[PDB]
């Protein structure tokens, strides 16, 4: 029941390896990537969709130094989720603001 | 220090063959000190340039003022005193063809430099010794800064 | 045959405007105004009514009525 | 559309195209350097398509030269009349002739000739001197880039 | 003497 | 058959040497119709109609 | 006995316009992907442009612009041959309509990609083309 | 590079109209490849209920 | 000419001669069928008229 | 749903279930969901004289407010948001450079249209929730593999 799995490159190890998510689209594989990009230690980061009649993508990550890519990967996940959390907070705040306002307007 | 050439420049006429692109202009410019002649392409979108403008030109083989030739690949985070920080315009380059001298020449006066920066063409001509170091397969970094 | 439920291109619910369509017909609007007042803006939903042709009010006559 | 005198991609776009059109089986992927370097590390499409060669022409050998021609004449985008000046000619330093030198295109479009099936083409000559499989790989990968 | 016909071509131009 | 495999094709009537060209194998579920390169039309005098 | 069978357009079946431009059903492509116009609508049939040089098919162009003009204003437009002289051509009168309606004269309109999210520089041409099954 | 607070200083969500079955709100300050993700998730992911099995007794229409 | 050109007037000769010896058709291929098709294609391509 | 004539009848017994919007198309909770980037109309020249007539007709219904500081109409933008890029400015050889049409970089504008299963607010909230939950899934998986 895999939902994330990596195949270790022949050329080197743990600064260029490539990931294989499962069950996905151009949503994650095009938000997550943009998020990883900001990180400055990474050399190459790109994605593809191996197969139209399947739903799994391919993630490629390459880094200057000798630290593996697991670190940029994980920090990217974290960055994105904290972003969404803040966005949702501001969203609902603004929602209830304008709702109570609209009620106040017509009373 | 590796200044392979340097000069000050102001332009005489910008595009003498119509405007037939979107992002480039085909400059025709001349030096005053030495009777060189510069034909160069310059992105006017992200670097507006006019007719009467003056600018100083240099052409380095490395941007380090330690003059060492250590270049693998431009690493974007790095910072240390490079020759760029005084200019306004950078371009990587490659020289691919030098024309003007055919035979065993008794007076090689007119020699030209043909450079194209990844797609923007550049033509400079002049003497045959000032314009030296210019082998084939010879990376240079154009630099430039508009001068009053 | 009978009016389809959800529009083809986008997805709006259009499987109800038909009756009110004939209604605002009897009140004599030029159809442009009728499809306006019925609240349809993007044209890919308007060509779902400006050009439907009903085939059960012309096909029931052969009913095996009793 | 791509390979003509200007189409500027910033970094993330560049890496994107290059990965899309590269039939992931590879391993360690190479790179290039920004053509222009002043404000933001821009690129140019020729730089892009060159990467596909540099990674697709096996590590053993080295890329290759050419100076042939291309279908669109020099006078496809011409305008009325030059500012009457001799010396420069519309004949050389033009965009009608691919001048690939060591696997990095330097001027000129890719027109029908080269990727087309005619004598003296790009996929034409690749096959003669590298083998077959590498020519086929060039064809498929170049097509993928051209769609994406 | 001969007989004429009207000419249709130019139709309603936009509202 | 797997992806490492290859198949053979022919056309009536049989004209020439590129009349039978071999192409690698790859699976694709939602297909009722065969697929081929367009410019390779001159390899089979193809019509596709 | 009289059976009934269902047949739905599968991949590989045919279509056809009203000018011989016979097509075929290539592949299905989820709606989350296709472009979306400025006003949020989503094409449902994509059409390769490489045809019309070497088809002389100008019916498709003029009558697609027509389909849009109609569905916008509300009325049905006539299409009999020999009416529109060289004097007042079809295209000109028939784009004057989209002009006074509010779209671009040449029947094009901007469009956004569906995988990047980025606008596309070169505008796109959209219309409403009658489609017979075969 | 990335920095939370630099961003969070910028983000604001202005609403211009809501009524029943409608909404319109400016998301000024986010990058394309997230807005696209929101639109995709809407048109494809918010689960819903629906009919998927009909049993027939005596259809004579 | 300007003549950077690291190559001698005999490597060139050896090179062209090797390209020749390379370009000869190996034994093995039945040339008769080859000619049969090569006239068969204009036998089919006769149809311009 | 149907239409009958005397003598005919129906008898159904449905069966409802749960699902997502990509497993099928009878699950989209909204009609539309889009975004256009705020257009930004900058007069690279002050437009004047009688241009007002054709400008006001060069654009969307209310954009340029003819303004008469001296009874003489001048133009300025009422709302640059209310336009769809008619681009009907270019057909006049003269007014192709006295204006400028473009986009502000990142000023998206959603617009949601619910069917009625839920009002659009809960929709947006739920969308964000599922994005975040997906990412949590991936992260915790990466954690529990090491």
């Amino acid at each position: 029941k895999t939902a994330l799995e990596m195949v270790q490159a022949a050329g080197t190890d743990r600064h260029c390896v490539t990931f294989v998510l499962h069950e996905e689209d151009h949503t994650l594989g095009n938000s997550l990537r943009y998020m990883i990009m900001k990180n400055p230690e990474v050399e190459f980061c790109g994605y593809t969709t191996t197969h139209p009649s399947e739903s799994k993508i391919n993630l490629r990550i390459q880094t200057r130094g000798t630290l593996p890519a697991v670190e940029p990967f994980q920090r990217g996940l974290n960055e994105l989720m904290n972003v969404c959390q803040h966005v949702l907070d501001k969203f609902e705040a603004s929602i209830k603001d304008y709702k109570d306002q609209k009620a106040s307007r017509n009373e | 220090a590796g200044i392979l050439f340097e000069d000050i420049f102001d332009v005489k006429d910008i595009d003498p063959e119509g405007k037939k692109f979107d992002r480039v202009s085909r400059l025709h410019c001349e030096s005053e000190s030495f009777k060189m002649d510069l034909i160069l392409d310059v992105n006017i979108q992200i670097y507006p340039v006019d007719l009467g403008d003056k600018f100083r030109l240099v052409i380095a083989s490395t941007l380090y003022e330690d003059g060492t030739l250590d270049d693998g690949e431009y690493n974007p985070t790095d910072d240390r005193p490079s020759r760029a920080d005084q200019f306004e315009y950078v371009m990587y380059g490659k020289v691919y063809r030098i024309e003007g001298d055919e035979t065993s020449t008794e007076a090689a006066t007119r020699l030209s430099a043909y450079v194209s920066y990844g797609g923007l063409l550049m033509r400079l001509q002049g003497d045959a010794n000032n314009l030296h170091g210019f082998e084939v397969d010879s990376r240079v970094y154009l630099l430039m800064k508009k001068l009053a | 045959m009978i009016i389809p439920v959800r529009c083809f291109t986008c997805g709006k619910i259009v499987g109800n405007k038909w009756e009110a369509y004939l209604g605002l017909l009897q009140a004599e609007y030029t159809e442009g105004d009728a499809l306006d007042a019925l609240g349809l803006k993007r044209y890919c939903c308007r060509r779902m009514l400006l050009a439907h042709v009903d085939l059960i009010e012309k096909l029931l006559n052969y009913a095996p009525l009793e | 559309s791509m390979t003509t005198r200007g189409c500027f991609f910033t970094r993330e776009h560049y890496m994107e195209l290059v990965y899309r059109g590269l039939t992931d089986k590879v391993g360690r992927v190479k790179l290039l350097s920004p053509s222009i370097l002043k404000p933001f590390p821009l690129w140019t499409g020729k730089q892009v398509v060159s990467t596909l060669l540099i990674n697709i022409i096996p590590e053993d050998h080295i890329p290759l030269n050419l100076s042939g021609k291309a279908k669109i004449t020099g006078k496809a985008w011409v305008k009325e009349t030059p500012r009457s000046v001799p010396g420069f000619n519309p004949d050389s330093m033009c965009e009608s002739q691919v001048i690939i030198r060591e696997g990095e295109l330097l001027c000129g479009v890719l027109d029908k000739a080269h990727y087309g099936s005619s004598a003296y083409g790009l996929v034409h000559c690749c096959y003669e001197i590298y083998g077959g499989e590498t020519s086929g790989k060039v064809l498929t990968c170049l097509a993928r880039l051209f769609t994406a | 003497p001969l007989q004429p016909i009207p000419a249709s071509p130019p139709p309603q131009i936009p509202p | 058959v797997k992806n490492g495999d290859i198949l053979l094709l022919n056309r009536q009537p049989t004209l020439h040497r590129p009349s039978i060209q071999a192409h690698r194998a790859r699976i694709l579920p939602e297909e009722k119709v065969l697929r081929l390169h367009y410019a390779n039309c001159k390899a089979y005098n193809a019509d596709f109609d | 006995i009289t059976m009934r069978v269902p047949r739905n357009p599968t991949i590989g079946d045919k279509f056809a316009s009203r000018h011989g431009q016979k097509g075929i059903l290539s592949r299905l492509w989820p709606a989350e992907d296709m472009p979306f116009t400025e006003s949020g609508m989503v094409p449902d049939i994509l059409f390769n442009p490489h045809g019309f040089p070497s088809r002389m098919t100008i019916g498709m162009l003029i009558e697609s612009m027509a389909g849009k003009s109609a569905a916008l204003h509300g009325l049905c437009h006539d299409a009999t041959p020999f009416i529109f002289s060289e004097e007042n051509s079809a295209l000109e009168y028939f784009g004057e309509m989209l002009k006074a309606a509010g779209y671009n004269f040449y029947g094009t309109e901007r469009l956004y990609s569906g995988i990047s999210g980025l606008e596309l520089e070169a505008d796109i041409f959209i219309g409403v083309v009658y489609y017979q099954r075969l | 590079a990335w920095d939370q607070d630099r961003f969070e200083k910028n983000f604001r969500v202005d609403v211009v109209h809501m009524d029943e079955n409608s909404l319109e709100f400016d998301m000024v300050g986010i990058d394309a490849a997230i807005a696209n993700a929101f639109r995709r998730i809407l048109l494809a992911e918010v689960p819903t209920m629906a009919v998927e099995k009909v049993l027939v007794y005596n259809n004579t229409s | 000419s300007y003549e950077k050109s690291e190559l001698s007037l005999d490597r060139l000769r050896t090179l062209l001669q090797l390209k020749w010896q390379r370009s000869l058709c190996e034994p093995g291929e039945a040339v008769g069928l080859l000619a049969a098709q090569s006239i068969g294609e204009p036998s089919t391509q006769m149809t311009l008229n | 749903i149907a239409q009958l004539r005397p003598g005919q009848e129906i008898d159904l017994l449905m069966h409802c279930v749960k699902g997502i919007g990509k497993d099928h198309a009878k699950f989209s909770p909204v009609a539309t969901a889009s975004y256009r980037l705020l257009p930004d109309i900058t007069l690279l020249e002050p437009v004047e004289g009688e241009a007002a007539e054709e400008l006001s007709r060069c654009f969307s219904p209310g954009v340029i407010e003819v303004q008469e500081v001296q009874g003489k109409k001048v133009a300025r933008v009422a709302n640059p948001r209310l336009d769809t890029f008619s681009r009907e400015i270019f057909r006049n050889e003269k007014l192709k450079k006295v204006v400028r049409l473009a986009r502000v970089r990142d000023h998206y504008i959603f617009s949601v249209e619910s069917t009625g299963v839920l009002p659009p607010d809960v929709l947006v909230s739920e969308a964000i929730k599922v994005l975040m939950g997906k990412c949590r899934r991936f992260l915790d998986e990466l954690d529990a593999v090491q």
